[PDB]
């Protein structure tokens, strides 16, 4: 079927560095924040309209991307890069 | 303030059928599609089913046909998800998600169930 070209699941990033996640394929881009043990919540629906009570840091590349100008306690876990009913390969971040 | 909630965790022996229980307040249920899930924690969740409370239309995934049931009964907005024939290879989270304007994706995810077997 489609297999999304992922970038590897693995970041150093700390405090206020702009990262991005690759998700290189069609379409859109719907990423989710996965919680340990808390429920998950979502992050970007279409890549390009943001929600109420999301930070407007978060900004997804249309048809890529979610570049995020900076990492902060609250975005910590993993991000989720699902499909119209597939899904991603996943990206965990952590503080080092 | 649209949230979802879910029935707490479930522990019993495989082959049995199990059967759990979600509800969704703050917003309309007719015509918002709901979803249900699983997933192996730190892995890829698959999705197993979706239904429309709208006219009760329901979808399944390829491996779970024949093992699933999905009921609504948007009078109490409350949503019944049943599986018979429980295998060994199941003991996984399951979450109850909700989607709005019925579209495709999930935003509100529920709070966490946990369909356990033993051998
Ligand atoms: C002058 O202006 C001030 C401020 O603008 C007015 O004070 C505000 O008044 C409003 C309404 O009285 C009030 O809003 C309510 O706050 C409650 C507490 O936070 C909420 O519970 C309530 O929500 C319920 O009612 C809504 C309908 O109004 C529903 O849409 C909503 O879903 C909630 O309904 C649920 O809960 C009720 C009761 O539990 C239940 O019966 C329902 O079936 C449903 O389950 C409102 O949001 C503001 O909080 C007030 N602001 C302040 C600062 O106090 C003041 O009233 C104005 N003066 C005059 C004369 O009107
Ligand atoms: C496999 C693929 O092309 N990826 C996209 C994905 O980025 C997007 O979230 C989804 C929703 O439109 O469509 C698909
Ligand atoms: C038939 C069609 O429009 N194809 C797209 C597909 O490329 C994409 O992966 C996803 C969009 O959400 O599904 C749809
Ligand atoms: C009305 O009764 C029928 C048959 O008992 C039942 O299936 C349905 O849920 C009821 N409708 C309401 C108001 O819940």
């Amino acid at each position: 079927d489609i297999q999304l070209t992922q970038s590897p699941s693995y970041l150093a990033a700390s405090v206020g560095d702009r990262v991005t996640i690759t998700c290189r394929e069609s379409n859109d881009l719907n990423w989710y924040l996965q919680r340990p043990g808390k429920p998950p919540k979502l992050l970007i629906s279409g890549a390009s309209k943001l929600e109420r009570g999301v930070p407007s840091r978060f900004r997804g590349s249309s048809s890529g991307s979610l570049t995020i100008s900076g990492l902060q306690p609250e975005d910590i876990g993993t991000y989720y890069c699902q499909v119209f009913e597939f899904f991603g390969g996943g990206t965990r971040v952590d503080i080092k | 303030q649209v949230h979802v909630m879910q029935s707490g965790d479930q522990v019993k022996k495989p082959g049995a059928s199990v059967q759990v229980s979600c509800t969704t307040s703050g917003s309309s249920f007719i015509e918002d599609s709901l979803h249900w899930i699983q997933q192996v924690p730190g892995q890829e969740p698959e999705w197993l089913g979706w239904v429309n409370p709208r006219h009760g239309a329901v979808n399944y995934s390829w491996k779970i046909r024949d093992r699933i049931t999905m009921t609504r009964d948007i009078s109490k907005s409350t949503m019944y998800v049943q599986m018979r024939g429980l295998q060994s290879d199941d003991t996984a989270m399951y979450y109850c998600a909700k989607s709005r304007r019925g579209a495709n994706w999930a935003l509100y995810w529920g709070w966490g169930t946990r369909i356990t077997v033993s051998s």
